[PDB]
């Protein structure tokens, strides 16, 4: 099956430069051309450039032409885009897609700040056996004080996915992002089933597992 | 540069209604136009290429039409599974261009929210901060007023809120509000109250607690 796995979210200091990866497989790499697309928070979509895996020839959007550069590696089937002189405008999500954009990558989140990373703390939103009724109970995890985006959170190692609501991140005044993840479940299971939220923050190489038990 | 202007910016239909999105070019392109669907979270999915052909898999309810400079995409039987953002693209002249995108929500009967409150974990208290979280689950429309009242007193500026994207199955939204204060003040007052005034209730419904343990 066709897959385009790419670099994990990376934080980069203003002025530095990053090189993003895009490992292909499931298809003859040297045949189809490769694209790169910049998204950037809540905005449109901007095509960056195109690169021919085989020959090596390329075509850029006469805008990122100077800031970005596309290269490949015939052997390992990996496309590389390098950004230089990064600024706040450069912060965005980057996608590498195949020629007819039928297959895209999950995208890499590139955040440009002089600030430095900070792993999130994780506090449990305890199921309130008294303030969480109606036949069903709500419980969750508070993911607080981390930077930069993004942080991904799944429950019971991905085994639980129904009733899960992971709220969009909020930027606090401190300049750090905060966020929470809740889940509704049958009240009757609070005393037997264990709920664990798995929080991942690649930018700081952090992985936290927190058990949420009914508060007493 | 061929500017693809997309309209509208935010549409909103009902389940079963039809949706129409137009994309105008600044100059004739021909037939090399496409449309993508991006659901909140994941990346875009190709829906239609060459102005009217459907990519294998895309259900017949999605229709791409028009030609020359004006293109349009139509959703015949809008179903909750089509809730998302849609994008128009042009690939006849470099650089490839995208339209501003359209966000597609869904209208539905009202739903009052199910409100819950969570006192701060003993854990966080130690770190010298007390975050209090109030949750408003599955309601519609999204216009909701969450007011935080600590011991009959109203707060302001000391709390933030986040709202989910439209549930891809309930067509509802959900909101969380976090009252962020010092471990200091939290130990002082005793009554923490969350009052929500939704256009689905008669009087402001409220959930609250009192520092138990
Ligand atoms: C904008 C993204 C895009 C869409 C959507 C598109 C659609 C599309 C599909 C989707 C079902 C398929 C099977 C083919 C399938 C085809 N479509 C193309 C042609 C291309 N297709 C390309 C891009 C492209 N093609 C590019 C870039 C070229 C090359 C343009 C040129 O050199 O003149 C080709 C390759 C033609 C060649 O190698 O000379 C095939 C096969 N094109």
């Amino acid at each position: 099956q066709v897959q385009l796995l790419e670099s994990g979210a990376e934080l980069v200091k203003p002025g530095a430069s990053v090189k993003l990866s895009c490992k292909a497989s499931g298809y003859t790499f040297t045949s189809y051309w490769m694209h790169w697309v910049k998204q950037r928070p809540g905005r449109g979509l901007e095509w960056i450039g195109m690169i021919d895996p085989n020959s090596g020839g390329t075509k850029y959007n006469e805008k990122f032409k100077s800031k970005a550069t596309l290269t490949v590696d015939k052997p390992s089937n990996t496309a590389y885009m390098q950004l230089s002189s990064l600024t706040s405008e450069d912060s965005a999500v980057y996608y590498c897609t195949r020629r007819d954009m039928d297959y895209w990558g999950a995208g890499t989140t590139v955040t440009v700040s002089s600030a430095s990373t900070k792993g999130p703390s994780v506090f449990p939103l305890a199921p309130s056996s008294k303030s969480t009724s109606g036949g069903t109970a709500a419980l969750g995890c508070l993911v607080k004080d981390y930077f930069p985006e993004p942080v991904t959170v799944s429950w019971n190692s991905g085994a639980l996915t129904s009733g899960v609501h992971t709220f969009p991140a909020v930027l606090q005044s401190s300049g750090l992002y905060s966020l929470s993840s809740v889940v509704t479940v049958p009240s009757s299971s609070l005393g037997t089933q264990t709920y664990i939220c798995n929080v991942n923050h690649k930018p700081s190489n952090t992985k936290v597992d927190k058990k949420i038990v009914p508060k007493s | 540069e061929l500017v693809m202007t997309q309209t509208p910016k935010f549409m909103s239909t009902t389940v079963g209604d039809r949706v129409s999105i137009t994309c105008k070019a600044s100059q004739n392109v021909g037939t090399p136009v496409a449309w993508y669907q991006q659901k909140p979270g994941q990346s875009p999915k190709l829906l239609i290429y060459s102005a009217s052909n459907r990519y294998t898999g895309v259900p017949d309810r999605f229709t791409g039409s028009g030609s020359g400079t004006d293109f349009t995409l139509t959703i015949s039987n809008m179903q909750s599974e089509d809730l998302a953002d849609y994008f128009c693209q042009q690939y006849s002249s470099y650089p490839l261009t995208f339209g501003g995108g359209t966000k597609v929500e869904i209208k539905r009967t009202v739903a009052a929210p199910s409100v819950f409150i969570f006192p701060p974990s003993d854990e966080q208290l130690k770190s010298g901060t007390a975050s209090v979280v109030c949750l408003l689950n599955n309601f519609y429309p999204r216009e909701a007023k969450v007011q935080w009242k600590v011991d009959n007193a109203l707060q302001s500026g000391n709390s933030q809120e986040s709202v989910t994207e439209q549930d891809s199955k309930d067509s509802t939204y959900s909101l969380s509000s976090t009252l962020t204060l010092s471990k200091a003040d939290y130990e002082k007052h005793k009554v923490y109250a969350c009052e929500v005034t939704h256009q689905g209730l008669s009087s402001p419904v409220t959930k609250s607690f009192n520092r138990n343990e």
